[PDB]
């Protein structure tokens, strides 16, 4: 009450932005900030004293510069790149037939949070994660895994080392925080698509050699390993590739999975297909199986993208409904995307 | 017209009949035809626009709906007078339902943009003034039913067009699903109330007439229906054989068969644990040595001898679940105890609830369907006899119990004449009292009630016993969305918004995390230790994930009130299901050197929420229970309390023969639970005693 009216004159008029660098053990706390000007506060309120900690900043007075008070200030790429939010509204009762696959992980995206009781009732602790595969693209079939596990917690998915071999290193680092921002955000899940690291070779911007690749990679790991780390952040973890990957990557984790994902059947084409053409209205000589069932070896992708060419000229028309003899013929410019493409 | 086959793109083609008007009608659509019929010309589906209002005013149907599909906007104001309107809408309504359901039987339309939006569009203006009756009733289609109604109160809207039972199905079915949003239900016939004889003759012909496959909805109802009323009504309602239905009523044959049933899946163990604890003669609690014999036997008489003959000794309020299981064991089934049940009240100036009060409170809330008709009467004769000494707080707590509860709108008013001693002011004993007092009295629900005892007892006003009034007025409507009208007040006592929001709102989803939310944030301080009381009603949806979490932040704070009231808060609610992280939840709890009864009340009741009325046999084992009562009870020593927990633990524990379930599947709630779980929130000396009957 009075405090507030007290404390405001030695605040007053206004107070500076300060960069929180080091401490005396007594407390006065030696700052490093524009320029390199220091200050010694021991002072009562607000803090708190401990948790500020070095490599953080701060707001000074003038005269004389104690610090009043603390901030946590993001924005920043960190944050930004990590959210938001999302949840988009695919679930997975979308990919059918594949559920062999999905049980499986569904103790896995399960156990941890919801009915989280048989993991301690067994007490055999099975917190190690996922890791991910297949052919020949996929992984947003996975996604579709993924866009499900939205239900739960909270996800963020990223793409390569990128971040690393825009330069020399710079370390891990930006995975450092993003390993350890989950940790702000535990719990959570991360998810990385599709390790490229020395599948891919060539680097964009500036890079190398191979063995600080490596090793960012193997730091990437590392950090995971870790040192000694508890934090969840549920990692999955996915390359199409399964040769690049240095093999050690499994046994600290994830040991116990990487999952296989199988190529499309007769039946799981049609049980793939519908779902698309559910909304686009069919006519009446428009039949799912037997163009499915003439073609062989599909994706999920090109199957669901087989109905966007319908979706030219019968729109460049305006109808609302398919037809299979364009559907038929078109058909043909994605047959000719497979083929000559 | 030649205009409309024009190959300009130029606007409009729109409206611009209505100018010329009575000219154009010498032409037919012969002429209409070669325009929509051919393609690659030019405005297709916008001389649509103009031939709809041909095809209007024609009387066709089918026709209309077809060129409308692609306007979606000029069909709401068309071309006014409202006699052609009202005429040919009629004239349309019959018409359209004619080509439909022709095949017959079905196929269904075929919510389409086309149908449902268009008869939908034309019902806003249907609905504004004029006629009445409109296709919703013709079509048969229940999705437009929903667009059908418009806001009004909806105690008039219980009634519908008898149909075939073949779409009464869905009829009931989506009207379910549409009520569940509403504050009225299709159940509604349990709280309603109502009373009339509509309720009880459609609620017996819905079984009609199969008296074979009718053995589902009537036997398990009757037998599950704890009131008499029900039985009561349904009995007259009740037209199979003759007069001889009466043995599978009255719940008699019911309580004794489910009673057995009980058994079967049971059962608690008796001379093992309870002559180990009569080796250990009487406890130094007082307080819940008596609830015990109670529920588990039940019927046995023996013990009951030493039930009575123990609490002769008048010391303190133990006599309470002692008395109560004097009635209970014969009352299980039938009638019963009713004669020697109500002899100690007169016989034992009470002058307190815990010398005389016990066993006057026994034949209120060991009845449970009596009335018939002999109970009522004796209840009102009986505390007529003894007024100047109950007198108008301790006794007048519990009384209340015992007549709401078998009848809501029983015409016997005992309020009055128990009114008539508020003259002793006590502004502290009274806020318990008078609380539970005026609410367990009826459900009232004619908002007369509440005026009538508004105005006669305030004068003036009671400055306090106000609040726990128009809280009454609040608990008097059941959700019918009225409170978030009555919370504007929002006074300084705050008491208001808590049981507002609380009683106020009953819904399956939850929906209230905004609102209790928003009034525990913007509360001022020391009110957030009554905030979480609401978790009892709202939270029976999915505690698991809410409650937990919530009160997981809440259960490590140092301030004993709030402790007591967080782990009171998840309470009975939580005690439904188990899970493992409530086990490993259990440990550090007791091993605080906080004093006080709440560490013991934390842990203790924490302790109940791992099942309620299972086991033993059958299923989990009690040496893990015995085993955690032993090695918990050797400290301080005593410190009673320890006493006190390991009677308290298997008080639910040994007790079993009740399935709750929640209270209750069927959606009432339990009336002494809420009423006592008020109370000791200030728990200091003998309150938490009277809740102890649970
Ligand atoms: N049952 C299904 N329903 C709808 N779409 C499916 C189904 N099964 C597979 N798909 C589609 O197959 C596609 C394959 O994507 P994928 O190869 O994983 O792309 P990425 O290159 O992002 O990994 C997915 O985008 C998914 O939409």
């Amino acid at each position: 009450e009075e405090e507030r009216s007290k404390v405001d004159d030695l605040r007053g008029t206004p107070m500076s932005v300060g960069t929180l660098e080091e401490i005396i053990d007594d407390n006065h706390a030696i700052v490093s900030t524009s320029v390199g000007s220091e200050h010694y506060v021991s002072i009562l309120s607000f803090v708190d004293k401990d948790l500020l900690e070095p490599g953080c900043s701060v707001l000074l007075n003038h005269k004389v510069h104690a610090v009043i008070g603390v901030l946590m200030d993001d924005t920043d790429p960190l944050v930004t790149v990590m959210k938001v939010e999302k949840a988009p509204q695919e679930t997975y009762a979308d990919i059918g037939g594949l559920d062999n696959q999905i049980q499986e992980i569904k103790e896995s995206v399960e156990l941890p949070l919801t009915h989280p009781e048989y993991y301690e009732e067994m007490g055999i602790k099975p917190p190690k994660g996922v890791i991910l595969y297949g052919p020949p693209g996929t992984g947003k079939t996975l996604l579709a895994k993924a866009v499900a596990n939205q239900t739960s917690a909270t996800f963020l998915r990223v793409v390569g080392s990128e971040l690393i071999q825009k330069y020399l290193g710079d370390g891990p680092k930006l995975v450092r925080e993003l390993f350890r921002v989950a940790e702000e955000h535990a719990p959570s899940i991360v998810f990385i698509d599709e390790i490229d690291a020395i599948g891919t070779k060539r680097y964009d911007s500036n890079s190398g050699g191979e063995r600080e690749i490596q090793r960012t990679m193997l730091e990437l790991l590392n950090q995971l390993d870790g040192f000694d780390s508890r934090g969840d952040v549920k990692v999955i973890m996915a390359t199409n590739r399964i040769e690049t990957l240095d093999p050690a990557l499994i046994r600290p984790g994830r040991i116990d999975r990487k999952i296989e994902f199988p190529l499309p059947d007769e039946k799981t084409k049609k049980r793939i297909f519908q779902i698309h053409t559910s909304r686009m209205t069919l006519a009446d000589d428009v039949t799912l199986d037997d163009l499915i069932m003439a073609k062989d070896d599909l994706s999920g992708a090109d199957i669901k993208a087989i109905c966007t060419e319908a979706g030219l000229m019968a729109l460049r028309e305006r109808r609302m409904k398919v037809t299979n003899e364009d559907f038929k013929k078109s058909k043909e410019n994605v047959l000719y995307k497979k083929q000559e493409g | 017209m030649s205009m409309s086959g024009e190959v300009a793109k130029e606007w409009q083609e729109l409206d611009d009949a209505e100018k010329v008007q009575r000219e154009p009608l010498l032409t037919l659509v012969k002429e209409i035809v070669p325009y929509n019929m051919a393609h690659n010309a030019e405005h297709e589906a916008c001389d649509l626009l103009m031939e709809i209002e041909q095809v209007d005013m024609l009387e066709k149907d089918i026709d209309e709906n077809a060129y409308a599909k692609v306007c979606l906007y000029l069909t709401s104001c068309v071309n006014y007078v409202p006699e052609p309107e009202n005429s040919a809408l009629l004239r349309c309504a019959l018409g359209v339902f004619r080509k439909f359901s022709r095949f017959p039987e079905a196929l269904r339309l075929a919510l389409m943009l086309n149908d449902m939006e268009l008869v939908e569009d034309i019902f806003t203006s249907c609905k504004d003034v004029v006629v009445q009756k409109q296709m919703a009733f013709m079509l048969g289609r229940h999705g437009v039913f929903l667009e059908l109604s418009e806001d009004v109160e909806e105690y008039e809207d219980l009634t519908e067009i008898m149909s075939n039972v073949q779409l009464n199905s869905n009829f009931l079915a989506l009207a379910r699903e549409l009520d569940i949003m509403e504050p009225k239900v299709p159940d509604d016939i349990y709280k309603t109330h109502l009373e009339n004889n509509r309720f009880g003759g459609s609620g017996s012909q819905v079984d009609s007439a199969r008296m074979n496959l009718a053995s589902s909805f009537v036997n398990g109802f009757v037998n599950a229906a704890f009131g008499q009323d029900k039985l009561l009504t349904d009995d007259g309602n009740k037209w199979l054989y003759k007069n001889k239905d009466h043995g599978m009523l009255s719940a008699a044959a019911s309580l004794g068969m489910i009673l057995l049933w009980d058994v079967d899946g049971g059962l608690t163990q008796i001379d093992k644990y309870l002559y180990s604890s009569e080796d250990y003669i009487k406890s130094g609690a007082l307080l819940a040595c008596g609830i015990v014999n109670s529920g588990v036997r039940n019927e046995c008489d023996p013990a009951l001898a030493l039930l009575s003959d123990y609490v002769l000794h008048n010391s303190n309020t133990m006599r309470l679940g002692s008395i109560f299981g004097l009635g209970l064991a014969y009352a299980g089934s039938n009638r019963e105890d009713v004669l020697t049940l109500l002899l100690p009240v007169m016989g034992d100036s009470k002058s307190s609830m815990e010398v005389a009060g016990v066993t006057a409170l026994a034949c209120g809330m060991i009845a449970v369907g009596s009335c018939n008709g002999d109970v009522t009467s004796t209840i009102l004769q009986t505390i007529m006899e003894k007024s100047e000494t109950e007198l108008k707080d301790t006794y007048a707590r519990w009384l209340p119990l015992g007549l709401g509860l078998n009848h809501l709108g029983k015409g016997e008013a005992i309020e009055a004449i128990l009114a008539a001693l508020e003259v002793v002011s006590e502004p502290f004993r009274s806020f318990a009292n008078t609380l539970v007092d005026v609410c367990a009295y009826a459900g009232s629900g004619n908002v007369l009630k509440v005026q009538q005892l508004l105005h006669i007892c305030s004068e003036h006003f009671d400055s306090k016993e106000k609040e726990e009034d128009k809280d009454k007025k609040e608990k008097k409507d059941k959700d019918k969305k009225e409170a978030p009208a009555d919370m504007g007040a929002h006074q300084g006592v705050a008491v208001l918004g808590i049981a507002l929001i609380a009683m106020g709102e009953e819904i399956g989803a939850e929906m209230a995390l905004r609102t209790f939310g928003h009034l525990l944030r913007y509360g001022e301080p020391t009110l957030r230790r009554a905030v979480p009381l609401a978790l009892a009603l709202i939270s029976v949806s999915n505690p698991r994930l809410n409650i937990l979490d919530t009160l997981s932040k809440f259960s490590h704070d140092a301030d004993p009130e709030v402790s007591y009231n967080s782990i009171f808060a998840m309470g009975m609610v939580g005690s439904g299901t188990n899970n493992a992280r409530l086990a490993a939840m259990l440990r550090q709890l007791a091993q605080y050197h906080a004093k006080d009864p709440n560490n013991l009340f934390m842990v203790r009741l924490a302790q109940g929420l791992t099942h309620l009325g299972k086991g033993t046999l059958t299923l989990c084992p009690y040496h893990s229970d015995r085993q955690l009562m032993s090695q918990v009870a050797v400290a301080g020593l005593l410190t009673v309390l320890v006493s006190f927990l390991d009677v308290r633990n298997i008080i639910l524990g040994k007790s079993h023969y009740v399935l709750y379930g929640l209270v209750a599947a069927m959606q009432p709630r339990m009336l002494v639970t809420f009423d006592e779980e008020l109370r000791p929130l200030p728990v200091s000396v003998r309150v938490g005693q009277a809740v102890d009957v649970v």
